């Protein structure tokens, strides 16, 4: 009757058609072509080296246990109901720079499936993983970071299983925009690792290498300019004549002040982490910026016992120091 | 005859039925009516840019299988438990991030039949989607939360989503969320997602959100425009009154920091700018000005008390005017967009 | 005749019992009955607006082809297993965020049966259920936090659910939650919902949380009033040793706005404003106004130190008497709901 | 003679044994010892007021139906994934309020057969217990925590709980907490739940945790002792430095008032006095009065400076006293008699 | 000759293999050649004191029974779908807080078979182990992590767990922690639990980690010892400024506090005492030493003024080799023992 017994004549316990046993049983490996479409990506949690990407992925294979004689001669494709993706072979497919990952099933389990002629399979499963991806924090604000996905057999070895990815158009992704970065869809390298594990033999892995590039932005709005200003205030505090000097002290406090603040503001914010960062050097530069003018008042205080004269070496040295600094530290982390 | 010996002549080991395909198979494609009543709505976040629902969706569609004419009753209600044994289409959100039924004494589930097989399955989920939002004017902002419907294994050529004419999405009567205001004007339309694999149908409908500006008013707006309206008194006093002025300065000033640092971290991290935050730079920047004008009184003042009091009195006089056209500016441009 | 046998005969493959169809097809609906013992509760978190509770749901219902006249006492209890394989009625909370069962050892339920037909099902279960709160007097509030018990896919025609008469809502003797209290007063009604299907039946229980201002006195107020008492030191001071009242109101600004800005930011995002605001708004008022005694002060003398310490005695027993009688005011406006 | 043979006539399907059977059905109620090992203990947020454990929960049962000659081994160890076919008693803990198992690599079990039928089955669970506090005394407090296993569904008419005489609940060589430090003498006893389906069986053990002051101790009294010691330095100092001895006593005001944020906000909300708030407020009083008392003699200043002067030598001669008589009668009424 | 009547034939339905009974029934126990393959290390906390893996467990042993002749491949890979009908031994780990696989596409698994019978299990998992950390030097720490490798449900008379022999425990190349160095010197020892029912094997895997003090050193000592020598040029001023030095110690110390605080807050809560505690509390205690000094000063100051500019000269010069001389002892001795 219509198409089931095509269904079942396929795959089912009424054919001969065993599931857990590979096509092409000890003969050449199984190559399942591959390609992904990315639907949403972020949840990058510093403090945890993750991101987090929902996606459809798709992979295909032959089997000619699965050909379709002229029993369908209606198209070239065919469409079964998902529930049936657990009854014919899969490949044992994971991830393996994962933390914590999940299908989605809601209304259903959203899993696709494809049949051709020819045996080409395809399937695709809409996945929410969340991975791992090392950072290189040396340079924070402009951290070029490269964070990747390679997927990985398992249980399978190359002699029998092997990935390969899709000529053209493998990543796919429309109109991504995120808070803090920029993805560079042109800078997506991918390539092989093929992971060796000791004890088990050769493992076949394709990886995906996205360049993530932060924005300046948040950072230069809320941090550096304002610590900036503040070095700037610092300075003018040595046109007050010393006579009084009973408010330059507070206001070198406040270079100190706020300035630690900042960094532990930032520092409780961001993970931990030995190396220095870029944003640390600046901190620390424009705290011993706003210190040096207040030792510089100290001693203009112990010069009082042509102070006056030292204010002016001041004027003349602390903004050429700073803004000399100043330009190396962005040619240095631009 | 019997519910038991009739609801196994239909869709049951005994019938002929098949649920894993659709109507008429090698035909045309299925014209399926959603409708989803909402129930709650929060957890909306700028920080994961998410919000929270859970709703009664409800599909309606033909399947000619299930006509009967055992009974004189047009429409029948049945149990969850036999919604596994009949089709079902295929359906996901494409902008979720976490999804759940709900099971609590049972899968709870809604399957009513009529007579000519019209089936209508309706179905409990707690959805925690995703909008990406723009945050151009934060506190007065009007965002467009989304809610995509659509297929995953099945194409346009099988499988049509469509909405409801009447009444397609509701709203629980007494519904109110905490620093939002749900716009009844939600908009509908298609995606109609267009991949490497086929034509997927889809669905969607926009919500539109109002912001309240209740809470940034009384904890941000109003604190800084106070703590510019007191440093401004340090203009009228006398330039011998120095403790006076360099009191109300500092703390004005160590007030207005503390009060960005805290209203500029306690939000997401976005490189554009915030009208939030060119508020309270701007306040920063007044109270800054009063500190240095403070300070370049005292450097002329080493006549020149003249000039020191003339720039006193530019300053009580005008400083409160900047404050006051840039003021209005700031809200007839941010007020008037919505 | 073994019991197995007797199971078989009752609601095994024999007996021709399907749980798909209730009892009394196409007839009268299932009058339940169904009662509460709630065991815990607590997490009422404001931010979330929801509270967890951890209760053992037992309803009861008369169906037929469950009673027989094999065992002659009245009661019988059987193994939870059989359970899912008889009609339990399809029940949800519609003001639930997360709920789960509890599967320790076995699958936490209870059948019991009797010799007329009657059943009895308790299910242990707990729920993150949610709450709207209306916080205009937060620290001192009277939340009426509702728990909906309703069906999915049996209208009222076919599942109508009644509470019980007699003591319908209990509670653990040693129950204790840490910030609210509870009263021994329930409220019960039917709120039966209408939703485009049908009519679905609803039955509401409203518990009464009355809040204890211990933890928010003993953490904001005290600490605030000994802060603005601080402040008013500074009248006492002599007018000449002006950086140790600089200092004095400096500090009491900055831990003021510390303070103000952690209690409030504590709180979920609103825009109604609260009690609690006020009282912070109002100290960091007072603190501010000290400060700016000290400036005017300052501007008045530079026999003017006559009028001097006059406006700062003035002062000095002026401004606790204003404090005093605005305490008493927002005392006897926020206290007296109660 | 083979295994699987008979583990098949034992309970398998061609043994004949029935699961929802309770042994002497219609007959004497069940006599179960319930033993447990603790592994990992901790998790003591009294935020939730909760407690997590990891116990390998044992339960020793006579049931009739397995007893047999052909192996002669006295005991039996079998597999866990035919357990499930026994009846396996019913049970929960009433204080609990998320529970989970462990699957790792297989089911986490023990199903230990004797000749006669004294099964015992064992479980590996992960528990985050519920016991309320009572913090009247909090870094001194010794709390008791317990855990309740009580059946659900057999009533003591059918199923009775009962500890184990010789080592029933025992701990790992090598437990410590890093706060308290448990108790080697637990407290076991009955409570035997009546709700009003019937009488339900239970138990209790009840742990007693003695909380190590050490942490609040090097964190919140040093710090305070300190302060109040820099505070009495500057009661000892001359009437003229009005910026010195005011910047001491704010400055220890501050500090006081930063620890009694840290201590109230490392706790839950309550209603009631916690002892380190005592003392936090009580050390804030003192050095409160050292500022008031440098405010009254510059206010008696402007002979008066010798009495000025005499008053501040009682004051520097008194509240070293009066703080010694406060720590002594706390000390001893809180670590002393109590 | 097929491979799907081979597979049914030798570990199927139609052969004599019974998944619930290990080799040798009631003989000798069978010895499992455990292994490890670490992918990842992370997630470390001193909050909760645990770690986080993720890991390619694997545990080969031997069974006669699958004995195949026909293949002449010695070694054989299956479908992890055959696992089902396998007899894969019970193993559990005893420190785990929560465990659990990870079934992406497929659930992670991998049966290898050679020739003679000898089996290879090997399993991905996740897993949230317990390392109990003794913090007398917290940050240059060498904690003692394990991980025990446990067996349940089988005696040490039926089941033996082993290691292997060469490179028994592996490690990923780009293997890095944030704040961690990890050692290639990974202890291996046995654990052999013995509880009342009888003796357990387990295997105990320790890894030495060490921490590294960057983040902490430049987070706190670094802000900390910028603010000593900042309460340190308080005293380069001259006394008659009185102001300088009054703000100069009230925003050190007061800044000090804060930052002893968050440090507290970073951290979990412990009796005994933490290397950085005493750091943060000895620097605070050299700010309150020189604010006293300078308050001793004013005192002995209103000659006067000799002796006050005498001791805060010899103070200058001195309390920089005093903290020096702390500081070298500090770090010589919490830094050459850990
Ligand atoms: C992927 O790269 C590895 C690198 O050694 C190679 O061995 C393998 O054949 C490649 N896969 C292909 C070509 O499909
Ligand atoms: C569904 O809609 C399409 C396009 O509007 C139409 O061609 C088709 O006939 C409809 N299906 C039915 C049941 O007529
Ligand atoms: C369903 O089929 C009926 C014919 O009985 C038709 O009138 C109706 O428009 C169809 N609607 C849908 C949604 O399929
Ligand atoms: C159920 O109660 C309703 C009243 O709400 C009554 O009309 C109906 O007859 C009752 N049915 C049964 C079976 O008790
Ligand atoms: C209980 O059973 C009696 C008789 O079987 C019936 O009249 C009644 O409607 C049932 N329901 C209730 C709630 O009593
Ligand atoms: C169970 O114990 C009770 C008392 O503890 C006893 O009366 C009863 O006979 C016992 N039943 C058994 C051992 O079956
Ligand atoms: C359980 O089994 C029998 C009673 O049927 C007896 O030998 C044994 O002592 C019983 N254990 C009890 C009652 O604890
Ligand atoms: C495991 O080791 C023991 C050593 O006592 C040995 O008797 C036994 O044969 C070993 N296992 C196997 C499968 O040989
Ligand atoms: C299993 O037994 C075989 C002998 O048949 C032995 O060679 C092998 O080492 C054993 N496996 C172990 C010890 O893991």
């Amino acid at each position: 009757v219509p198409a089931n017994s095509t269904s079942n004549i396929l795959n089912r316990l009424l054919v001969s058609y065993d599931p857990r046993i590979r096509p092409n049983f000890k003969g050449i490996p199984v190559d399942v072509v591959v390609n992904i479409f990315i639907n949403s990506f972020g949840s990058i949690q510093e403090t945890t080296m993750d991101y987090r990407v929902n996606i459809f992925l798709r992979q295909k294979w032959n089997d000619p246990r699965l050909k379709l004689p002229s029993d369908f001669r209606g198209s070239d494709a065919l469409t079964v109901d998902p529930t049936m993706y657990k009854c014919l072979w899969k490949p044992d497919l994971f991830f393996a720079n994962e933390k914590s990952a999940n299908f989605h099933d809601v209304t259903q389990e959203n899993i696709l499936l494809f049949i051709f002629r020819d045996g080409d399979v395809l399937v695709s499963m809409r996945l929410s993983i969340t991975l791992s991806c090392p950072l290189d924090l040396t340079l924070f604000p402009m951290d070029t970071q490269r964070c990747k996905m390679q997927l990985e057999s398992f249980g399978y070895t190359t002699d029998d299983l092997r990935f390969i990815w899709q000529s053209g158009d493998p990543v796919q992704l429309e109109k991504i925009a995120l808070p803090q970065f920029d993805i560079k869809k042109e800078d997506i390298e991918y390539g092989n690792c093929t992971k060796y594990y000791k004890g088990t033999g050769y493992y076949t892995c394709v990886e995906v290498i996205f360049t993530l590039r932060r924005q300046v932005g948040f950072y230069m709005m809320g941090v550096y300019a304002p610590t900036l200003l503040i070095v700037v205030l610092s300075w003018l505090s040595f046109w007050i004549n010393p006579d009084a000097s009973a408010a330059r002290v507070p206001l070198g406090i406040f270079s100190v002040l706020s300035l630690a603040s900042e960094c532990t503001t930032l520092a409780a914010e961001l993970p931990k982490v030995s190396y220095v960062k870029a944003l640390d050097v600046w901190l620390i530069a424009c705290l011993l910026f706003g210190f040096a003018s207040l030792v510089e008042y100290a001693v203009v205080q112990v010069m009082l016992n042509a102070a006056k004269r030292i204010d002016l070496y001041a004027r003349a040295l602390f903004p050429f120091c700073f803004l000399f600094f100043n330009v190396i530290y962005w040619s240095i982390y631009l | 005859l019997s519910p038991s010996d009739f609801l196994d002549k239909l869709m049951g080991r005994t019938s002929g039925y098949d649920a894993r395909i659709r109507p008429n198979f090698k035909g045309p494609p299925v014209n399926v009516t959603c409708n989803i009543f909402i129930n709650s709505f929060g957890s909306v976040t700028e920080t994961t840019m998410d919000y929270r629902v859970n709703i009664f969706l409800r599909q309606q569609w033909n399947d000619s299988r299930l006509a009967y004419s055992e009974y004189p009753d047009d429409s029948l209600d049945l149990d969850p438990s036999m919604l596994d044994s009949i089709w079902k289409p295929d359906l996901f959100f494409a902008n979720e991030k976490g999804a759940n039924f709900h099971d609590v004494t049972t899968d709870n589930k809604l399957l009513r039949i009529s007579k000519n097989g019209k089936v209508l399955y309706s179905i409990r989920l707690t959805l925690t989607l995703s909008c990406p939002m723009d945050l151009k004017n934060f506190p007065m902002d009007v965002q467009t939360c989304t809610m995509q419907l659509e297929s995953f294994g099945y194409t346009m050529n099988d499988l049509i989503f469509e909405w409801l004419s009447d009444g397609p999405v509701q709203v629980a009567e007494g519904l109110t969320l905490p620093q939002f205001i749900l716009k009844e004007e939600k908009e509908l339309g298609y995606c109609t997602k267009h991949y490497n694999t086929g034509k997927f149908t889809c669905i969607e409908v926009k919500f539109h959100l109002e912001r309240q500006m209740g809470y940034y008013l009384i904890q941000m707006y109003i604190p800084s425009l106070l703590i510019v309206i007191l440093s401004w008194v340090s203009f009228w006093i006398n330039m011998d009154a120095a403790p006076a002025r360099v009191a109300l300065g500092i703390t004005t000033v160590l007030t207005m920091t503390t009060q960005s640092s805290g209203s500029r971290a306690s939000l997401p991290k976005v490189s554009y700018v915030k009208a939030i935050d060119i508020w309270m730079a701007v306040c920063l920047l007044f109270v800054f000005a009063a500190l240095l004008e403070y300070a370049a009184v005292n450097f002329v003042s080493r006549k020149f008390v003249d000039r020191a009091k003339r720039i006193d009195t530019i300053s009580r006089a005008a400083f409160p005017l900047a404050f006051l056209i840039f003021n209005i500016f700031y809200w007839i441009t941010y007020k008037i967009i919505r």
